[PDB]
């Protein structure tokens, strides 16, 4: 088959744990909990999803996973702007580790709420990348946005 | 079940759940309300006895986390009242609360270079107490948690300070020295068992500023290509490090710096099952897993490095370690030499 190297990126308390495991199970220690094979657009495929809980504070854990990863979801929580501040220096490093300017990556907006789903699609749009928003807890509109990157990688 | 949970028993001083309750129930129940409980339940046939039982857990609990006071004024508040009620009752005989309410920089070899970051990385990475790790986990990040922010800080200093260490050397066969020397460093780091400096070094040399150097590579002799690509193999993402899972797992002894994706897999337990159940009562499962998986970095935190080391070498190394360069003149320099 096709395996895909598959990223989640973004700051912690945003869910991005939450939501990675609600695409999977229905033990993380071992190989197979990061794992899942699924049939997109007609053809079956592997998933090898990373997360990246504790392994931001990294330098060198962080390029291994931008230099081995794929693509990239560049996730915020819709309650917190500094969260989605961050997403301008995400896709920096990412850029500068991949030397591109047309990465595999989708912006995902997660879980009132500050931030406005317009100023997301405006940065989206700013660097020419998908936009999806997601509820990690009930709706899990979680299948949507991984499987848009996986097309966007296979579209590369 | 907060009833039915706090139901451990001590025979005027005698398990594991307790020591589970006492650890991990701030995780999920503020503590403040677990003391709370403790002094309600108190009031209660020819039962001072488990009165005596209460008091003897409260000063054990105490006694065991000194830390459950200092960021929390409402315990602080809930137990005081406790002690005072226990002393304004008089009776059971409790002195409980007595007892209570009291230029060249690096002629080193490779062998003494990874032992002297290694006594480094175990004596910053023993600093690091649990509850950090629960604050780490809630809050998402490190900050306002000194010691693991000295841990990770640490690590990028070891990286920055390999990468900046191989640019500072004109010409790509003078750095292919270094990168040969640094590969036989990380040689020694992975003999030692010591696999988060070990990380860190083979990060400074994977790094994308150093990775581009391909004429250093060149010049890099091919022993040490396969050695470095075994090592990245080793310290790889794919199937969530599972050849690092299989290498900590077949080591012994003192294998133990460890790497922080000890952090990521709290996390995932945190996050894989809910912390209560919709009955209202919480499923324990849970904590024991991440109570055992954290006791045992605790276990790690005990024992003692097989190599030692010159304080005053481990002064100056430090000293070499902090500089101030940051990922821009990293790779400003890094696209100056190539």
């Amino acid at each position: 088959m096709t395996e895909y190297k598959l990223v989640v990126v973004g700051a912690g308390g945003v869910g991005k744990s939450a939501l990675t495991i609600q695409l999977i199970q229905n033990d993380p220690t071992i190989e197979d909990s990061y794992r899942k094979q699924v049939v997109i657009d007609g053809e079956t495929c592997l998933l090898d999803i990373l997360d990246t809980a504790g392994q931001e504070e990294y330098s060198a854990m962080r390029d291994q996973y931008m230099r081995t990863g794929e693509g990239f979801l560049c996730v915020f929580a819709i309650n917190n702007t500094k969260s989605f501040e961050d997403i301008h220096q995400y896709r920096e490093q990412i850029k500068r580790v991949k030397d591109s300017d047309d990465v595999p990556m989708v912006l995902v907006g997660n879980k009132a709420r500050t931030v406005e789903s317009r100023q997301a699609q405006d940065l989206a749009r700013s660097y020419g990348i998908p936009y999806i928003e997601t509820s990690a807890k009930t709706r899990q509109g979680v299948e949507d946005a991984f499987y848009t990157l996986v097309r966007e990688i296979r579209q590369h | 079940l907060l009833e039915k949970c706090i139901q451990s028993f001590d025979s005027a001083g005698s398990d594991h759940m307790l020591n589970m309750v006492l650890a991990m129930h701030s995780w999920v129940l503020p503590s403040a309300d677990l003391a709370a409980r403790l002094l309600t339940s108190y009031q209660k046939d020819t039962q001072e006895l488990r009165r005596l039982q209460i008091c003897h857990l409260v000063r054990y609990w105490l006694m065991r986390h000194p830390e459950v006071m200092h960021q929390d004024p409402q315990l602080e508040e809930v137990i005081g009242r406790f002690w005072a009620t226990v002393a304004r009752e008089g009776n059971s005989a409790q002195r409980r609360l007595g007892d209570s309410s009291d230029l060249l920089f690096d002629h080193l070899e490779t062998g003494e270079l990874a032992q002297h970051l290694t006594y480094l990385e175990f004596r910053s990475f023993q600093a690091i107490t649990p509850q950090d790790l629960r604050s780490y986990v809630l809050q998402g990040s490190v900050r306002g948690c000194p010691a693991l922010e000295g841990s990770v800080g640490l690590s990028n200093s070891v990286s920055r300070w390999v990468q900046v260490m191989v640019l500072s050397r004109p010409g790509p066969l003078q750095r292919a020295q270094v990168l040969d020397k640094f590969i036989h460093v990380a040689q020694r780091l992975h003999q030692l068992q010591n696999f988060n400096t070990l990380m860190a070094v083979t990060g400074g040399l994977c790094h994308s500023a150093i990775s581009r150097l391909k004429d250093s590579h060149a010049h890099l002799s091919p022993d040490s290509t396969k050695a470095l690509l075994e090592l990245t193999e080793l310290l790889a993402s794919h199937n969530n490090y599972a050849r690092y899972r299989r290498t900590w797992a077949g080591c012994a002894g003192f294998r133990l710096p460890v790497l922080g994706v000890h952090l990521k897999d709290l996390v995932s337990l945190h996050e894989a099952q809910p912390d209560r159940l919709p009955d209202g009562r919480l499923h324990l499962p849970k904590l024991n897993n991440l109570y055992l998986r954290l006791q045992e970095l605790v276990a790690l935190q005990g024992q003692h490095p097989p190599c030692s080391a010159n304080e005053d070498l481990l002064h100056l190394l430090t000293l070499s370690l902090d500089l101030f360069y940051t990922e821009d003149e990293i790779y400003e320099l890094s696209y100056a030499r190539e």
